[PDB]
């Protein structure tokens, strides 16, 4: 099929689930793009795949859709050489997608189980924008019959915080919200630190929504833990140094152009909680070189 | 009369010449060894790598000429004879940890050699090993890691080169050749000064540069923007052992907030650790420190006076804190990271 | 007969664990608890590897939530089970233990052997390190009473001189016998109080302790006072060794705390003839405390020297994640 059914596809599956993130719409549409191939030989297969990826990396512009396209691409084929008939490859090869869709869905409730044993029995906690992994967390945390206290950042200039704010409300959980200035003033009263990550990079730091660089560096001046919560399928192989090594097709969307990214170093980092286990920074390198088979 | 901290440490001339007390048709030792162990104390020195390939030339020439006791095989015959040989060598000159890994590679090698082939077969065999060894370890090792190194450099940077070194000028001529500008600072220090090596051959390929003293360091750092150095050794825990000064340097860029590579082969990977930038070092002759002041040249017959002791090392080891990036062949690492991807 | 001695020994050794303890070391707890270990597998009727798997981890729940500080059994219960895995995956060739074989027993008894065979020469290996990191005219200061250490010390006492300082600590004066024994081998020794460490610190060289038990991330659980010597050895930049053998690793992270600690009667601290004082004043007296791995420069082990990030590799190849939490 078309790229015009591709981003149809693509954009009808976003539209009809809101609880779904980018990567997976990405993968079901590679799926859906691989069931309906009439080729004959492989390569011309993966070059097809390429171009499919390429073309949809083009609407969307997120570190996860990338390292989703290439892990599905470097899964898909373990061992799909063998025979001389096509249709036994590529039914392997459907059933090896259907397999890695089906061990996806379930990181998420790995992730909540792990961390809701970090948190203590009336404790104040801090987080910046929108997440629901860190939503997912703090309702397996309430369902264990503990009380805790919430701030929250409005996180210009989408006003993202305000939406997680009225998700919390909804359970009954003490909740605040501060401004985007006053974060290194409220940071006295705090105990822990938790937030997302949209990609985790080569030697162990994160690039997430701006404005985390300067909450990290503030925590760190007062001595305060600092956690963050990610994904397998957010592994990306990217080696930067300073905050201008940052390709430039992910800071800006599709200084007066107002960055939406920003990346924090691996000094700055406590703990990671992925469904791998729970890691220090120190093992992410191996990790990565594990995980990309 | 050497210093009290360094006494277990040992302090060798230039002048002390061994070669008088045997005789001229040398039999107890191999001639072409005699002349490496002889060029030795004159130069052929640069960081482990020329001083491997002679040697590994020399012991290739000296296998050539091998012949097999009626009563022994090759296997205990030539590992007991190779010993006096490199001990000479060492009494001539301290080694380096890339000699001791391509001597022990040697052994394992020789020990595994059965009986069965003849004499011939087992010399070419061993032929071939060392020069498979030779054109794996080194040669490709540098062109990878110059092909990986090319993606860090950017037009319009300012790049700080310290010593001698060979990688770290080809790397250097391979960027400017694929058509990248930039400029270059060049670093050097008494008594070697063997910057103007480098210097010299930046000039000639045609990049701009510049050039002076470590004590001014500080001077030139807020025009920086990355620091490139070389290595000897990589210790377990994750130290980087290098000429005296790296370390200086290091530190002044972590103050001034300036990021640091270090390019390194996977074959000088030693077992050893330590903790501080003393201990197990090597000393040098302390006539060189004698300043060429032209007029009233002091210092001379420095041993006349009672109580003065001059000190000249070698080398120094910097902490894996002070390192941001380490590039192999096998790609770019966290300096931490270096003892557990390695190791195997 | 077998049963009722082996449910005898188990309750002597429950029993033990709770009531307190006595004066044995680490080795003998992990020769005591193999030992157990190996005379269960032994008089124990199972027939595939599921029912084994049970009992063993039903056990090790049981003798761990005896005394929950002692953490050493645990690591010797997990240990075995590995090996238990190891030899039934090599014997076989999700996943299904209800297989059978004749040759189990006997392999698992031949690894327990050599288990314990390796675990008897560890001291030697540790001291005879010793060499490569004290030289002549050095100070060195230490905490504690600690087996380890006083014979790194010993070793390396006969062919150089140096002088060490002791540091007691004082909810029970233990560093005195340290002292003591040290002094009756010829070396220079001095005994000074808690209070005056970070005026000392200026005339040090490198600083030797041992630990009770290693976390995953490089984290140590030390006795009381030395977080306060670690951060005052990091104010001079002053390097810091810690001399612990394999046994002391353990699978955890530090999130439960509470049970972190250990707590004893306040007799220790205040006397019970204070009178009506002790109606409305609180005293607390814990025992173990918590160090960050940023504060640790060098581990020696049995097998050599390793930075703390190395630390989380050495787990992965000693314990199966399944078997994480009994």
């Amino acid at each position: 099929m078309d790229d015009k059914e591709l981003i149809e596809y693509f954009k009808s599956q976003m539209k009809e689930d809101p609880d779904m993130a980018s990567a997976v719409a990405a993968i079901r549409t590679l799926l859906e793009f691989l069931k309906r191939d009439k080729g004959e030989t492989i390569q011309g297969l993966r070059a097809n795949l390429t171009s499919a990826i390429e073309t949809l990396c083009g609407v969307d512009s997120s570190v996860a859709v990338s390292s989703g396209g290439e892990l599905f691409l470097r899964f898909i084929s373990l061992a799909s050489l063998e025979y001389s008939d096509y249709s036994k490859c590529k039914k392997i090869m459907i059933e090896r997608g259907e397999l890695f869709l089906r061990r996806i869905s379930l990181s998420r409730n790995k992730i909540a189980d792990l961390c809701h044993t970090f948190i203590k029995d009336g404790a104040t906690i801090l987080t910046h924008a929108y997440s629901r992994v860190v939503l997912r967390v703090l309702e397996a945390a309430v369902a264990a019959k503990k009380r805790f206290s919430v701030y929250v950042t409005e996180s210009q200039p989408d006003l993202s915080g305000k939406k997680m704010a009225k998700a919390l409300c909804h359970l009954n959980v003490p909740v605040t919200v501060v401004l985007d200035a006053a974060v290194g003033y409220i940071m006295e009263k705090a105990d822990l630190v938790i937030v997302g990550a949209e990609g985790v990079v080569e030697n162990g730091g994160i690039i997430n929504k701006i404005g985390t660089n300067q909450m990290a560096v503030c925590a760190k001046a007062q001595n305060k833990p600092f956690y963050v919560v990610a994904e397998s399928f957010k592994f990306v192989r990217l080696f930067p140094l300073n905050q201008q090594d940052v390709p430039d097709k992910f800071k800006y969307k599709a200084k007066e152009e107002h960055p939406w990214v920003d990346y924090t170093a691996p000094s700055l980092i406590t703990l990671l909680f992925t469904d791998l286990g729970v890691l220090t920074p120190s093992a992410v390198s191996d990790e990565l070189i594990k995980l990309y088979l | 009369s050497k210093v009290s901290l360094f006494s277990h440490l040992p302090q060798y001339s230039r002048q002390n010449s061994l070669t008088q007390f045997m005789s001229i048709p040398s039999s107890v030792i191999h001639p072409a060894m005699v002349r490496l162990g002889l060029q030795y104390s004159q130069g052929l020195v640069s960081g482990s790598n020329a001083r491997c390939i002679a040697l590994l030339r020399a012991l290739q020439q000296v296998i050539q000429d091998y012949t097999t006791p009626p009563n022994e095989e090759l296997s205990r015959d030539l590992v007991n004879k190779l010993k006096p040989y490199m001990s000479f060598l060492t009494q001539c000159r301290p080694l380096s940890a890339s000699m001791h890994n391509a001597i022990k590679f040697l052994n394992k090698e020789i020990t595994s050699v059965g009986s069965s082939k003849r004499e011939e077969e087992a010399k070419s065999e061993l032929r071939a090993a060392i020069d498979r060894y030779v054109q794996e370890k080194i040669v490709l090792a540098a062109q990878a890691i110059s092909r990986f190194a090319y993606q860090k450099i950017s037009n319009g940077d300012v790049i700080l080169v310290y010593g001698c070194s060979s990688l770290v000028s080809r790397i250097l001529q391979e960027a400017w050749t694929e058509g990248r500008r930039f400029r270059v600072v060049v670093v050097d220090s008494r008594p070697w000064l063997e910057g103007r090596h480098t210097l010299r051959s930046l000039v000639h390929a045609g990049v701009p540069a510049s050039y002076l003293l470590i004590p001014a360091a500080s001077y030139v750092l807020p025009e920086v923007s990355k620091v490139l150095l070389g290595a000897h050794a990589l210790l377990a825990n994750g130290s980087v052992m290098s000429r005296v000064g790296t370390a200086q340097l290091a530190l002044v860029a972590r103050a001034h907030n300036v990021p640091v590579l270090v390019c390194c082969e996977t074959y000088k990977f030693c077992e050893r650790v330590q903790t501080d930038a003393f201990v197990s070092n090597e000393l040098d002759d302390p006539d060189d420190l004698q300043c060429k002041r032209g007029e009233h040249v002091a210092l001379a017959n420095w041993q006349n006076h009672a109580s003065l002791r001059l000190l000249n090392l070698v080398y120094d080891v910097t902490p894996p804190e002070l390192v941001d990036l380490v590039i192999t062949e096998l790609g770019m690492i966290p300096c931490s990271s270096v003892p557990v991807v390695l190791r195997v | 007969a077998k049963g009722s001695e082996l449910s005898e020994r188990i309750e002597s050794f429950v029993e033990t664990l709770k009531r307190g303890g006595g004066p044995r070391s680490s080795e003998e707890m992990a020769r005591e608890t193999l030992g157990l270990l190996r005379q269960i597998i032994t008089d124990h009727r199972w027939s595939n590897a599921g029912e084994l798997m049970e009992l063993i981890r039903r056990e090790g729940r049981r003798m761990t939530a005896a005394q929950p500080s002692e953490t050493t059994v645990g690591n010797m219960v997990r240990r075995v089970l590995k090996i238990i895995r190891e030899e039934y995956g090599r014997l076989h060739g999700n996943e299904d233990f209800s297989f059978h074989y004749a040759q189990l027993q006997s392999n698992i008894i031949e690894a327990i052997n050599e288990l314990l065979v390796e675990l008897e020469g560890t001291m030697e290996n540790i001291a005879a390190q010793a060499l490569e990191h004290i030289h002549s005219n050095e100070v060195i200061m230490t905490i504690g009473f600690s087996r380890t250490v006083e014979a790194f010390l010993k070793e390396a006492a006969r062919k150089r001189k140096f002088h060490v300082i002791v540091a007691e600590c004082a909810p029970f004066c233990q560093g005195h016998e340290m002292a003591v024994n040290l002094s009756k081998a010829g070396i220079e020794t001095t005994v000074m109080t808690d209070a005056a460490i970070f005026a000392v610190m200026s005339r040090v060289n490198k600083v030797i302790i041992g630990t009770k038990t290693i976390l995953a991330n490089g984290a140590l659980r030390a006795v009381t006072g030395t977080h306060t010597l670690a951060l005052a050895a990091k104010h001079h930049s002053t390097p810091l060794i810690v001399c612990a053998p394999m046994f002391k690793l353990s699978p955890q992270f530090p999130n439960e705390e509470d049970s972190f600690h250990k707590f004893v009667a306040p007799e220790e601290v205040l006397p019970f003839t204070e009178g009506d004082i002790l109606e409305k004043v609180s005293v607390h007296c814990p025992v173990f405390d918590y160090v960050p791995p940023e504060l640790i420069t060098l581990f020696i082990s049995n097998i050599g020297g390793n930075a703390p990030s190395y630390i989380y590799r050495l787990m992965s190849e000693l314990y199966h994640p399944d078997d994480h939490v009994l």
